[PDB]
DNA sequence: GCATCCGTGAGTCGAG
DNA sequence: TATAATGGGAGCTGTCACGGATGC
C-alpha cells in the first residue's frame, strides 16, 4: 500500500480530492523540475541504481510525501490561476 | 482453530482498528506463513483418505 | 409487398 | 481498443507483496517503449530517439543497459490488470510491476478471488496509464492493497484462500 | 485430521455434499423431464459407478452445464440493463436536507412475530445514517450517526430485549438529491468502512454489485 | 472489389474490414519523426547567420510553400544572383561542417 | 516393460473402423468404383437422374464418370490447390419432332476426393465435413401446447426438399391445414384429391363428433376442379386462377418428386407410423385423370384416433434418436450437387430457347460454372466444412466423428433451449454423454459413440448381443432406438459362466428405465461398457471414479495434446490406445508377411513373401494445420522379419504403436509454497534437462511480389539503407538460406517496392542537400520476423511468373514461402493436463535440489495441489497414481479397461510387490530405518494411518499400500510431517503455450473508418477496453484514466500523436481532444436525415470539425 | 439472493428501485400545459407544482408510476444514453422530432463524447481544488 | 375488454 | 434497326417474452 495512505485519506473530505491534489502537485513538480519541492534534502525520495541512490524520478511518490508533511496547502479558490502560474514560474523558472 | 470465517473476521477487525496499510501487511504475513506451513503439513489425498463409514 | 407481383398485376390491367 | 496494452497467461507469484505483480520484460519493453526511448536518450545508450527505437527493433541489437534503463522507467509507476469478464470494479486493479523473465504475468494470490482468476490457463490484459493524473488515480484509488473490502457487502474480499487457510488451520 | 475433512472444515476446499459423493452414496438422479429416477446411485466415487449409474448421472450434469451456459447471457443482459438505469446516479452533495427516511423492520410475520436473521439485518442496517435518535440499553445513538457493525449488533441485542422494533434510516429511496444521491442518505462506502466520499459513482457500483453474483444465482 | 462487411468466422462478431490497416494517416511515430526533424533543422540553421538560414529556407521551400529561384532570392536580399548562389554554397558548407561533428542529422 | 491387463469382460466384436462414417458415406455418395450401368440412383447419380431430362428440344442424361486426380495429395498440399477428380457426363441432345440425337461427353469441372483417413484437401488446407444431426423427415404427432385435448400433426420433408404441413383441429371445430404460414380447411384439399362425403365418413366416421367438422356442403357441391381453383386463390392472392397454372402450382407443392421430396427415411417413418405403404416419396400423385393421395387421409386418421383416446396411438418424441437422424458428408455434398445441378438446368433451358434452335450440341447447351461454384461454395465456405484439427492423430479422429446440430437447416445457437441440449435416454450406445463443448455450444456439438454406426437411412445404431433362454449368443444385432425400445437389455458386466447368465437377478433396461429382471426375461445384452462413450472418453482410465464434468474436460483436452519429441504411452491405459493409432492412419504398418530390406530415416523398403518389393516413404517434419510437426520414425531394423500388420514406423505421437499424448512423470500430491495455489503446477528442471515435454513447431511465412502501376515489386538481396549485418543470412536471390537462425526483427525475404507518388517535404529536401545522397526510388517492403517468433529455417519454396509448371493469380510476379521450425521446451505459463480433467499452467520451475525426494536420491517430477481433488471429484488420477507407483517400482505397465478393470485390492497387491522391491533391496544394501522415517511414522500413528506396535518396516508397508511414502524436503532435509501420495501419472502438454499468447503493443496499426487500433496479436493490435471495463473505471473514481483510454490511447489523432511525442520528449501528455469515432457518429447520423449539433452553455453551436466540414 | 448465500447490501437494490419509481402519470392537468395520461419525471412535475402553487394556480394531479428497468432506461431524459442502450431507431426518431438536447448529466453521454465523466475526480465538488506551498502562498500573499 | 400481431434482443475476452 | 416473340419464381420452418399497438 502507498505509505501513510490512511493519513492521506484523513486529510481530505473526499478521496477523489486527495487524488486531484496529488496529481496537480505532481504536474507542478514536473513542470519546474523539482526546484519547488517542500521536501528537505534528507526527506527526498530516493531510488536505488547500479551506481548508487538517485532522486526518485516518480513525481507522484514525491507529491504524496510532500502532502504527508504539513508544508502543502490545498483548497478551492485560494489564488487566481494566472497569479499562481506566474509566481511559480518566477520563483522557479524552466 | 483458524478457518475461513475467523480469518475473515480477523481481517475485517484489523481493517477497522488498525490502518489499511497494516491490514495489507497482516494479509501478506498470513499468506507467507499459510503457504509455508501448508507445505510441510503433509496434506495429501490418497484413495483411502475417502473413508466409507461402517454405517453405510 | 412483393413489388414485382404488384407491377405484374398493374400490367395485366391494360 | 486501446494503445499501450498487452495480454498474457497468468501464473501465481506467491512471493509478491499485495500491491505488486510480475511483468514479463518483453511486454514491459513494448508497453513503456516511449518512456524507454526517452530514458535511453537521457543515458548514453542512444544518440537520439530514432536511433534508440531502431535499436529496439531487433532482439539481437538489445543491450543489458536497456533493461536497467527500463527498471528506471517504471519506478513508482503502476499498471492496470484486467481479467474478462469484469463483473464488478475489482475486475481491474492496479499493481506495481516487478520485471520477471519468462513470458507469463505473475499474479498475487489474495486478489485471485476478486478477479475470479485461477491458474487453469486464465489470461489477463495489462494497461499502462500514461498521465500523472491517471497514475495518481490508479495508485490511490485502484491499488490492490487499497481495496480490501467488497463494495457490495462490507465484508472482506482479499482474505486467506485455500492453501493459506489450510496451513493456518493445520 | 483426515485431509478431506480438514479441507471441508477449514473452508479451504469442499462442502458436505461433495465429500458425501466421495465416501457416501452419490444419491438420487433426475431424468431430463425433471422427475427423479426411483433407483438412486448407491455407489461412491471411491467404489466407482456402474456404467448404467454413470449414464443416469450424465443427464443432470449436461442439464447443469447447459444451465450455466444459458444463464450467463441472462445475467449479463440484466447487468447491462441495470447499468443503463443507474449510470447517472453519483453522490452529488453532502446533504439533501430531507426529513424523509425508511423504517427497517427487525421482525417478520407460522403466523407470528419473530426476529429476522442477523445477516439480513446487517445487510439492511450496517453503514447507514440514523434519521432519528434512538435510545436503547442506556445508549444514545444520535441522529446523523453512521451505524458501525457494532452499532448494528447492539441494535439487534436491544431488539432481543424488546426495546426496539424498527430502525429509522436515511435511504436512497427517500433521498431528495437531484440526478443522484447525497452522502447521508447513502451511508458508508462499504469498501472503506467509512462514510462515502462525494463523487463516488454509486449507480455503477449498485449495478455491478447486483449483477456479479447473478452467475451464481440458481436455475435458469 | 470485395465487401469490407464480408463475415470472418462463424460467430457474429467479426468482419473483413477489421483486418485492414489504415496507411494514409501518419503514424504517431512518423509524426514524431517529422516534428523532431523540423526542430533539429531549425537548430542547425541557428549556427548559420540569419541570412544564410533565410536564403536556405527560401529556396528549399522551408517557408512559403514551394522553393524560390535563386534569381528571386537575389532580388529579395538586394544582391546579384551570383551572390545568392554563393551564400547558399557557403551556408551548405557550414551545414556540412557543423553536422559532420555533431552527427545529429543521421536520422534522415 | 511388460503390460498386465485387468478385467473379466471379453468383447465379442471389435470396434468398427472409426473413420468409417466419413469414408463409407462419401464412398456411397460418389459410386466411383462402380461401373455406370450398375449404379444405384443414390447421391450424385440420384441428383443427375432427378434433374434430367430437361424439357421444353430435349436434353436427356446417359451417365457420368470420374477421372483420376490431376495431382497427388502431397503435391496438392504444397501447391495450394484442391485434391479432386474430373467429372464428365455423357448426355444426348434429342431434338423433339426431328427424332435426331447427338451424344457428347461434357466436362462438368472437378469434384473433391476424400483421402484415406476421411478428410479432404481444399486449396491446400486439410478439411473435415462434420455430420449434421437433425429432425428426421416423416409424420409426427405432438401435444398442442394450447389446449390439453387437442393434438397437432406435422408432416416434415427433407429440409430444402419441401414445405412443412400442420394439421390442427381448431376451437372452431374444423380441421385446419397450415402450409407456408397460411391456414385453410383440410376439407377443400381432400376434395381436390377426388374424395367424397361418403368415402370419408365410412372410414373416418368411427368418431362422429370429430368427423362432422370435416363436413362442408359447399365444398362437396363443387366439382373437384372447382375445388382446385377455390384453393389457388386462397394460397396466392395476386395471381389469376388458371387451369394451366393452378394445377402446375399444386403439383409442385405436393405431388412433384423433383420439388417436394420426403426422405427414404421419411417414407419409412411415415409407413411404419401410419400403417400404410408409399408408392413414392411424395404426398400425392398426378396419375390420370386427377390427383391421388397417400399420406393425408391416414394422417387424419391417426390424428383423430390420438384425439379420441383410441388405443395404439401415441405422440412422438422429437428428441428421440429414432426421430432424429444424421446427414453425413455424402448427403451434405449431394444436396449442394443437386442445387448446382438445378442452376445448370435453368441455364440449359435458357440457352435452349435463345440462339440457333437448329444447330445445338450438349457442349453448347451446358455451362459448367454454376455446379463448380456450388461445390466450391460448399467446401470452401460452410459451417459444416471445418478446418481440420491436425494437432495429434486423436484430434483428427475425433474431429471426423463429431456431430453438429448447427449449420444450414440446423439450430441457431441463440435459440437452442434445454431440450435439444439434453442427453436423451436413446443416446445410450449412440451419442457420447460426456464429450461435448463446455461452452455455449454444449449439447449442440456431440460425439459419435465408439461402437455406434449410422445406417442407410441415417439413424444411429448400436450393437447388442442376443440372449436366448439364459444363453448369450455371439450373434450381434445393431438396432435403432425405435427398435431397442421393444426389448429388455441387460448390462454387460453381469456374471457369465460360459454363455449362461450366472445371476439370479440381472440389472437391465426397458425403454431406458433401469430394472431388476429374471434371466429368462433378458432379450439382449450390452456388448461392452465402451459402447456408451466416445473414443476420447474411452481413453480415460478409472472413468467410473470421475465426475462427468472433469471427464468431459479430459476427453476434450486429449485433443489438445501436442506431439513430443520423446513421447510415451500412459503407464495405465484403457487398452484402446493402439487401435486409435491404427485407425487414424498415424503410423505405418506391414501389408503382408515379409522381410525388411532397407531402413532409413527417409524411407523403409520391405520385401514381401511373393517377391514383390514395396517402398514406403516416411513423412518427416511436416507442418500440420495447427503447426505441430508430424513425422514418422522407423521402428524396425535392416533384416528384421515382420508379419502382416506389424509396425513399420511410428506415427507423429505414438510409442511402439501405442497412442502417446504425453509423458509419464513422477508426481507428489501436496501443497508447495503457494506455487501450486489454485491449480498452478510445480515442475522440476530435471524435466527440461532430459527433454521431457519438448515439442517441435513449424510456422509458415509467405510473401508476394506483384506488378504495380508504379513498377514491379522485386525480391532481391540489396535493400536500400541496410547494413551488411542485416543481410548476412540472406541468399543471393534475396531469400534466407536453409539452416540459418532467425530472431524477431530479422529478414526472411528481401523485397523492394517502388515508392508512391512523392511530394518531398522541404525538410527532407534540405536534408538531402546537406547529405548529398541517393534519395532512392525504391522502398524496403521485406518480410521480417514477427515479435515473439523465430527458429531455424527448414525449407524455402520459390515460385516465379515464367516457370515450366507455375500458374499465379493475375498481377503476381512471384510467391516465396519460408518455413521456420522451433524446438519448444516446457516453460512457465505452458498448460499441462491429465486425462481426468486436472489442468493447470506451470507456475514454477524448481532446480532438482529444491525438489521433494524419496528416501533414496530420486526427486519427484511434478507437484500437484491436493486442494484440486475434492471439489472437482475426479478420483481417477489418484488411482492412476497409486497403480503408477506400483508399476514404477515393478517396472511394468497396465491396462485397466473402462468400467471393468483394476480394483483396490489388486492394486494393493501390486503395491505390496512394489514395496518388496522398494524397501527390500534397502536392507541388503546395509541400511536400516532413518530417524526421519521414524518421526513420520509416529505422526502417521497419530493419524490412524498405521497400526501401533508394528515394526517400522510393517508400518512403511502399511503406508505404501495406502499409496503414501515418506518424503524429504529438498531445501531442508527434514521430512514432510505426513506421508505423501507419490506415483507415476500420465500428464500431457496442451496446445496453449505462452509463447503463442504473450502480446504487447505501444503504438501500431489503426482501422480505416474508425481510427481505433486493430485487434489480434497477428495485426499487432491493442487490447479491447469494453463497456464492462469502462464500467469498472466509472465504478472507481478514475475520470482521467478512462478519458485517457477513450481519447488518448485510441481514436483521437491529434491527441495520440501529441501524446507519443510528449512522452518521447519527456513532457507530460496533452489534454484529451474529440474522439474521431464520435465525428464518425455525427457524419453517419447526418447521412441519415438527422442533424447533430454540439452547443454552448448559451445554446450556441460549436464546431468540432474545426471549419473543415463547413463552407 | 439470500437463498444462494450471497450477502448484498439493500442500498444498491434501493438505488435501482429508486430509478424504477422515477416516473409519474398525470391524472388531471390543472392550470398546466400538460394533459391527462401524459407521463413525465416525478422531479419535473413537483418542480412544476411548487412553481404554480407560488403562482396561485391549481396544482397538477398525478399518480405514481412503476415501470421496469428496461423501460425506465429507455425513458430517460438523455437521448445519447437511451440511443446507445437499445431501440436505437425509436429513441433517435422521437428525440429528433422533439428537438431534444442532451445536457450531459450522466456517465454514458460523457463517455461517448470522450469527455471527463462527472464522477470521481471529475466531480465538480473536487475538480477545482488547487495545490500550493506556504512559500508561494506567502509570496502571492504579499501582493 | 381480450386475442393477436409484429418487432426486438438474448454476457465478456481471445482468435477466424 | 424489322419472321414473330406480350403476367416471375422461389420459398425453408426446433425461441420468446415482453410490449405496444392493433383488431373481435
Ligand atoms: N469464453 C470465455 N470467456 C472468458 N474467459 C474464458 C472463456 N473461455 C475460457 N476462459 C478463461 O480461460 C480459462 C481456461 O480456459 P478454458 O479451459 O475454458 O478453455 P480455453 O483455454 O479458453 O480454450 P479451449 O476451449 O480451446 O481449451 C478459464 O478459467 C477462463 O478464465
Ligand atoms: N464462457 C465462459 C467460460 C468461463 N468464464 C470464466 O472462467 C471461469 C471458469 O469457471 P469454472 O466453473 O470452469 C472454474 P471455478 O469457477 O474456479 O470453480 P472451481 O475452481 O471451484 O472448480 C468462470 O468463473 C468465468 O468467470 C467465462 O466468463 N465465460
Ligand atoms: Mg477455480
Ligand atoms: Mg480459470
Ligand atoms: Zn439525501
Amino acid at each position: 500500500a502507498e505509505p501513510g495512505i490512511d493519513k492521506l485519506f484523513g486529510m481530505v473530505d473526499s478521496k477523489y480530492r486527495l487524488t486531484v491534489v496529488v496529481a496537480k502537485r505532481a504536474q507542478q513538480l514536473l513542470r519546474h523540475g523539482f526546484k519547488n519541492t517542500v521536501l528537505e534534502p534528507e526527506e527526498r525520495p530516493k531510488m536505488q541504481t547500479l551506481e548508487g541512490l538517485f532522486d526518485d524520478p516518480n513525481a507522484v511518490t514525491w507529491a504524496m510525501k510532500e502532502l504527508l508533511t504539513g508544508r502543502l496547502v490545498f483548497g478551492e479558490n485560494l489564488v487566481p490561476e494566472d497569479r499562481l502560474q506566474k509566481e511559480m514560474e518566477r520563483l522557479y523558472p524552466v | 482453530p483458524q478457518e475461513k470465517n475467523s480469518l475473515k473476521d480477523l481481517v475485517y477487525q484489523a481493517f477497522l482498528r488498525l490502518g489499511m496499510e497494516k491490514t495489507a501487511r497482516l494479509l501478506d504475513a498470513l499468506k507467507y506463513y499459510g503457504f509455508t506451513f501448508s507445505t510441510t503439513s503433509g496434506i495429501t489425498i490418497g484413495i483411502d483418505d475417502a473413508v466409507i463409514p461402517e454405517e453405510k | 409487398s412483393d413489388p414485382v407481383r404488384q407491377y405484374l398485376h398493374e400490367i395485366g390491367q391494360v | 481498443r486501446v494503445d499501450y496494452s498487452g495480454r498474457s497467461v497468468i501464473v501465481v507469484g506467491p512471493q509478491l507483496k499485495l500491491h505488486q505483480c510480475g511483468l514479463p520484460k518483453r511486454m514491459a519493453l513494448e508497453l513503456f517503449k516511449p518512456f524507454l526511448l526517452k530514458k535511453m536518450e537521457e543515458k548514453g545508450i542512444a544518440p537520439n530517439v530514432k536511433a534508440a527505437r531502431r535499436m529496439l527493433e531487433r532482439q539481437r541489437d538489445i543491450k543489458d543497459e536497456v533493461w536497467d534503463a527500463l527498471e528506471e522507467v517504471i519506478h513508482g509507476k503502476v499498471v492496470l490488470l484486467n481479467r474478462a469478464p469484469t463483473l464488478h470494479r475489482l475486475g481491474i486493479q492496479a499493481f506495481q510491476p516487478v520485471l520477471v523473465e519468462g513470458q507469463s504475468i505473475q499474479l498475487h494470490p489474495l486478489v485471485c478471488e476478486a478477479f475470479n482468476a485461477d491458474f487453469d490457463g486464465d489470461q489477463m490484459a495489462v494497461h499502462v496509464p500514461l498521465s500523472s493524473f491517471a497514475q495518481a488515480e490508479a495508485r490511490i484509488q485502484m491499488l490492490s492493497a487499497h481495496n480490501l473490502l467488497s463494495p457490495a457487502s462490507g465484508e472482506p474480499l482479499a482474505k486467506p484462500s485455500r492453501d493459506i487457510i489450510l496451513g493456518l488451520y493445520y | 485430521f483426515n485431509p478431506l475433512y480438514v479441507m471441508a472444515q477449514s473452508g479451504a476446499r469442499g462442502n458436505p455434499q461433495q465429500i458425501r459423493q466421495l465416501c457416501g452414496l452419490r444419491g438420487l438422479m433426475q431424468k431430463p423431464s425433471g422427475e427423479t429416477f426411483e433407483v438412486p446411485v448407491r455407489s461412491s466415487f471411491r467404489e466407482g459407478l456402474t456404467v448404467l449409474e454413470y449414464f443416469i448421472s450424465s443427464h443432470g450434469a449436461r442439464k447443469g452445464g447447459a444451465d450455466t451456459a444459458l444463464r450467463t447471457a441472462d445475467s449479463g443482459y440484466l447487468t447491462r440493463k441495470l447499468v443503463d438505469v443507474t449510470h447517472e446516479i453519483v453522490v452529488r452533495e453532502a446533504d439533501c436536507g430531507t426529513t424523509n427516511y425508511i423504517s427497517v423492520p427487525l421482525f417478520q410475520p407460522t403466523r407470528s412475530l419473530r426476529l429476522r436473521k442477523r445477516a439480513d439485518i446487517e445487510a439492511g442496517l450496517y453503514g447507514r445514517v440514523l434519521a432519528r435518535e434512538v435510545e436503547v440499553l442506556g445508549v444514545r445513538l444520535e441522529e446523523g450517526r453512521y451505524l458501525s457493525m457494532d452499532d448494528v449488533h447492539l441494535l439487534i441485542k436491544a431488539a432481543e430485549a424488546g426495546e426496539i422494533q424498527e430502525v429509522p434510516v436515511r435511504s436512497p429511496l427517500t433521498c431528495q438529491t437531484r440526478y443522484g444521491v447525497c452522502q447521508k442518505c447513502y451511508g458508508y462506502d462499504l469498501s472503506m468502512a467509512r462514510p462515502v466520499s462525494i463523487g463516488e459513482a454509486v449507480g455503477i457500483v449498485a449495478a455491478q454489485s447486483i449483477g456479479e453474483p447473478g452467475t451464481q444465482l440458481t436455475m435458469r | 472489389p470485395v465487401s469490407l462487411e464480408t463475415p470472418i468466422g462463424d460467430e457474429k462478431d467479426s468482419f473483413y474490414g477489421d483486418f485492414i490497416p489504415d496507411e494514409h494517416l501518419p503514424s504517431p511515430v512518423d509524426a514524431a519523426t517529422q516534428s523532431l526533424l523540423s526542430e533539429e533543422l531549425e537548430k542547425a540553421l541557428s549556427k548559420l547567420s540569419e541570412r544564410e538560414a533565410m536564403v536556405l529556407k527560401l529556396r528549399k521551400g522551408l517557408i512559403d510553400g514551394r522553393e524560390h529561384t535563386l534569381e528571386e532570392v537575389g532580388a529579395f536580399f538586394g544582391v546579384t544572383r551570383e551572390r545568392i548562389r554563393q551564400i547558399e554554397n557557403k551556408a551548405l558548407r557550414k551545414l556540412k561542417y557543423h553536422e559532420s561533428r555533431t552527427r545529429k542529422l543521421r536520422d534522415f | 516393460m511388460e503390460i498386465k491387463r485387468f478385467g473379466r469382460i471379453r468383447e465379442v466384436i471389435p470396434l468398427p473402423p472409426l473413420t468409417e462414417i466419413q469414408v463409407e458415406s462419401y464412398r456411397r455418395a460418389l459410386q466411383a468404383d462402380v461401373p455406370p450401368e450398375k449404379r444405384e440412383n443414390v447421391g450424385i447419380q440420384a441428383a443427375f437422374r432427378e434433374t434430367f431430362p430437361i424439357e421444353e428440344l430435349v436434353l436427356d442424361f446417359l451417365e457420368y464418370r470420374l477421372g483420376e486426380p490431376p495431382f497427388p495429395q502431397d503435391e496438392c498440399r504444397e501447391k495450394d490447390l484442391t485434391y479432386q477428380a474430373p467429372l464428365y457426363a455423357r448426355l444426348q441432345l434429342i431434338h423433339k419432332d426431328t427424332g435426331l440425337i447427338k451424344e457428347d461427353e461434357v466436362f462438368l469441372g472437378h469434384i473433391p476426393l476424400m483421402t484415406e483417413d476421411g478428410s479432404f484437401i481444399i486449396n491446400g488446407a486439410d478439411r473435415v465435413i462434420v455430420s449434421q444431426i437433425h429432425r428426421s423427415p416423416g409424420v409426427y404427432f405432438t401435444p398442442d401446447p394450447a389446449r390439453p385435448g387437442r393434438y397437432i400433426a406435422s408432416i416434415i420433408p427433407l429440409p430444402k426438399r419441401g414445405p412443412w404441413i400442420d394439421l390442427e383441429v381448431e376451437p372452431n371445430g374444423v380441421v385446419s391445414m397450415k402450409v407456408n404460414k397460411r391456414k385453410f380447411p383440410l376439407v377443400l384439399l381432400l376434395r381436390v384429391l377426388g374424395y367424397d362425403q361418403e368415402t370419408l365418413a365410412r372410414e373416418l366416421g368411427a368418431y362422429g363428433e370429430l368427423v362432422q367438422g370435416l363436413m362442408d356442403e359447399s365444398v362437396f357441391a363443387m366439382r373437384p376442379e372447382e375445388a382446385l381453383i377455390r384453393l389457388f386463390t386462397l394460397l396466392r392472392p395476386g395471381d389469376p386462377p388458371k387451369r394451366d397454372k393452378a394445377v402446375a402450382y399444386v403439383y409442385g407443392l405436393i405431388a412433384d418428386p423433383r420439388r417436394y421430396d420426403l426422405g427414404e427415411a421419411g417414407r419409412y417413418k411415415a409407413e411404419e407410423k401410419l400403417g400404410i405403404r408409399l408408392s413414392g416419396r411424395t404426398l400425392a400423385r398426378f396419375e390420370d385423370g386427377e390427383f391421388k393421395d397417400e399420406v393425408f387421409l391416414p394422417t387424419l386418421r391417426y390424428l383423430f384416433a390420438l384425439t379420441a383416446g383410441v388405443p395404439g396411438h401415441e405422440v412422438d418424441d422429437i428428441d428421440h434418436l429414432g426421430n432424429r437422424r444424421i446427414r453425413t458428408v455424402g448427403e451434405l455434398m449431394t444436396d449442394q450437387f443437386r442445387v448446382g445441378l438445378a442452376r445448370l438446368a435453368r441455364g440449359v433451358r435458357e440457352r435452349m430457347l435463345m440462339g440457333s434452335e437448329d444447330s445445338l450440341t450438349p457442349a453448347k447447351l451446358v455451362n459448367s460454372r454454376p455446379l463448380e461454384a456450388a461445390i466450391r461454395e460448399f467446401f470452401s465456405r460452410s459451417q459444416l466444412s471445418q478446418f481440420k484439427d491436425e494437432t495429434n492423430p486423436l484430434s483428427s479422429l475425433r474431429h471426423k466423428r463429431r456431430i453438429s446440430a448447427l449449420g444450414p437447416g440446423g439450430l441457431t445457437r441463440e435459440r437452442a433451449g434445454f431440450d435439444v441440449r439434453d442427453v436423451h435416454r436413446t443416446h445410450y450406445g449412440r451419442i457420447c454423454p460426456v464429450e461435448t463443448p463446455e461452452g455455449a455450444n454444449i449439447g449442440l456439438i456431440t460425439s459419435l459413440a465408439a461402437y455406434a454406426r449410422v445406417d442407410e437411412l441415417g439413424f444411429i445404431r448400436t450393437p447388442y448381443r442376443r440372449v436366448v433362454g439364459g444363453v448369450v449368443t455371439d450373434e450381434v444385432v445393431y438396432m435403432t432406438a425405435t427398435e431397442e425400445d421393444r426389448y429388455t437389455i441387460a448390462q454387460a458386466n453381469t456374471p457369465l459362466e460360459g454363455n449362461r447368465i450366472a445371476a439370479e437377478r440381472v440389472v437391465a433396461r426397458r425403454k431406458g428405465e433401469p430394472v431388476i429382471v429374471s434371466p429368462e426375461e433378458v432379450e439382449f445384452m450390452d456388448v461392452s461398457p465402451k459402447q456408451v462413450f466416445s473414443v476420447n472418453t474411452n481413453l480415460i482410465p478409472f472413468l467410473e471414479h470421475d465426475d462427468a464434468n472433469r471427464a468431459l474436460m479430459g476427453s476434450n483436452m486429449q485433443t489438445q495434446a501436442v506431439p513430443l519429441i520423446r513421447a510415451q504411452a500412459p503407464v495405465v491405459m484403457t487398452g484402446l490406445e493402439e487401435r486409435v493409432v491404427r485407425d487414424s492412419l498415424a503410423a505405418l504398418y506391414a501389408e503382408e508377411d515379409g522381410e525388411v530390406a532397407k531402413v532409413d530415416g527417409n524411407r523403409i523398403v520391405v520385401r514381401y513373401e511373393d517377391g514383390r518389393l514395396v517402398e514406403y516413404p516416411l513423412r518427416r517434419f511436416y507442418r500440420s494445420n495447427q503447426g505441430t510437426a508430424l513425422d514418422q520414425r522407423p521402428r524396425v531394423v535392416v533384416g528384421q522379419r515382420v508379419r502382416k500388420g506389424d509396425l513399420l514406423a511410428d506415427g507423429p505421437a505414438s510409442e511402439n504403436g501405442f497412442l502417446a499424448l504425453g509423458q509419464n512423470v513422477l508426481v507428489a500430491i501436496m501443497p508447495f509454497d503457494g506455487y501450486n495455489f489454485e491449480d498452478a503446477i510445480v515442475i522440476s528442471e530435471e524435466l527440461l534437462k532430459r527433454d521431457f515435454y519438448t515439442s517441435i513447431h513449424i510456422e509458415r511465412y509467405e510473401i508476394e511480389a506483384r506488378d504495380t502501376k508504379l513498377g514491379p515489386e522485386r525480391i532481391t538481396r540489396d535493400i536500400p539503407h541496410l547494413s551488411e549485418a542485416a543481410l548476412r543470412d540472406l541468399d543471393e536471390e534475396g531469400v534466407v538460406r536453409i539452416g540459418a537462425e532467425v530472431k524477431p526483427g530479422d529478414i526472411l525475404v528481401g523485397r523492394t517496392s517502388f515508392k508512391g507518388e512523392s511530394e518531398p517535404t522541404p525538410e527532407e529536401r534540405l536534408l538531402r542537400s546537406i547529405f548529398g545522397e541517393k534519395a532512392r526510388d525504391v522502398k524496403d517492403t521485406s518480410l521480417r520476423v514477427p515479435p515473439g517468433e523465430g527458429g531455424i529455417v527448414v525449407r524455402t519454396v520459390r515460385l516465379r511468373r515464367g516457370d515450366p509448371g507455375v500458374e499465379l493469380k493475375p498481377g503476381v510476379r512471384e510467391v516465396v514461402r519460408v518455413y521456420v521450425a522451433q524446438k519448444r521446451k516446457l516453460q512457465v505459463g505452458d498448460k499441462l493436463a491429465n486425462r481426468h480433467g486436472n489442468k493447470g499452467v506451470v507456475a514454477k520451475i524448481l532446480p532438482v535440489e529444491d525438489m521433494p525426494h524419496l528416501p533414496d536420491g530420486t526427486p519427484v517430477d511434478v507437484i500437484l495441489n491436493p486442494l484440486g481433488v475434492p471439489s472437482r471429484m475426479n478420483l481417477g488420477q489418484i488411482l492412476e497414481t497409486h497403480l503408477g507407483l506400483a508399476g514404477y517400482f515393478l517396472g511394468q505397465r497396465y491396462i485397466s479397461p473402462i468400467f471393468d478393470g483394476a480394483k483396490e485390492p489388486e492394486i494393493k497387491e501390486l503395491l505390496a510387490q512394489a514395496f518388496e522391491v522398494y524397501f527390500g533391496k534397502r536392507k541388503g544394501e546395509g541400511f536400516g530405518v532413518d530417524k526421519r522415517e521414524v518421526e513420520v511414522l509416529r505422526r502417521a500413528e497419530k493419524l490412524g494411518l498405521v497400526t501401533p506396535g508394528k515394526t517400522p518396516e510393517e508400518q512403511l508397508k502399511e503406508l505404501f499400500l495406502q499409496g503414501k511414502v515418506v518424503l524429504y524436503d529438498g531445501r531442508t532435509g527434514e521430512p514432510i510431517e505426513g506421508p505423501i501420495v507419490v506415483g507415476q501419472m500420465f500428464i500431457m502438454k496442451l496446445y496453449h503455450m505462452v509463447e503463442d499468447k504473450m502480446h504487447a503493443r505501444s503504438t501500431g496499426p489503426y482501422s480505416l473508418i474508425t481510427q481505433q487500433p486493430l485487434g489480434g496479436k497477428a495485426q499487432f493490435g491493442g487490447q479491447r477496453f469494453g463497456e464492462m471495463e469502462v464500467w469498472a473505471l466509472e465504478a472507481y473514481g478514475a475520470a482521467h484514466t478512462l478519458q485517457e483510454m477513450l481519447t488518448l490511447k485510441s481514436d483521437d489523432i491529434e491527441g495520440r500523436n501529441a501524446a507519443y511525442e510528449a512522452i518521447i520528449k519527456g513532457e507530460d501528455v496533452p489534454e484529451p481532444s474529440v474522439p474521431e469515432s464520435f465525428r464518425v457518429l455525427v457524419k453517419e447520423l447526418q447521412a441519415l436525415a438527422l442533424d447533430v449539433q454540439t452547443l454552448d452553455e448559451k445554446d450556441n453551436p460549436v464546431d468540432i470539425f474545426e471549419g473543415l466540414a463547413s463552407k | 439472493y439470500r437463498a444462494q448465500g450471497v450477502k448484498l447490501h439493500d442500498k444498491h437494490i434501493e438505488i435501482v428501485v429508486r430509478q424504477m419509481m422515477k416516473y409519474v402519470e398525470v391524472t388531471d392537468p390543472g392550470d398546466s400545459r400538460l394533459l391527462e395520461g401524459q407521463v413525465l419525471e416525478k422531479w419535473d412535475v413537483e418542480a412544476l407544482n411548487e412553481r404554480l402553487i407560488a403562482e396561485g394556480k391549481t396544482p397538477v394531479a398525478w399518480k405514481p408510476l412503476l415501470m421496469g428497468v428496461t423501460k425506465s432506461a429507455l425513458s430517460t431524459k438523455s437521448w445519447l444514453s437511451a440511443a446507445s442502450f437499445q431501440n436505437t431507431t425509436h429513441v433517435l426518431t422521437e428525440a429528433a422530432i422533439a428537438g431534444k438536447k442532451d445536457e450531459l448529466i450522466g456517465l454514458k453521454e460523457n463517455v461517448i463524447l470522450g469527455r471527463l465523466i462527472p464522477a470521481g475526480t471529475g466531480s465538480d465538488f473536487v475538480r477545482f481544488t488547487q495545490v500550493v506551498d506556504q512559500k508561494t502562498l506567502k509570496a502571492i500573499e504579499e501582493a
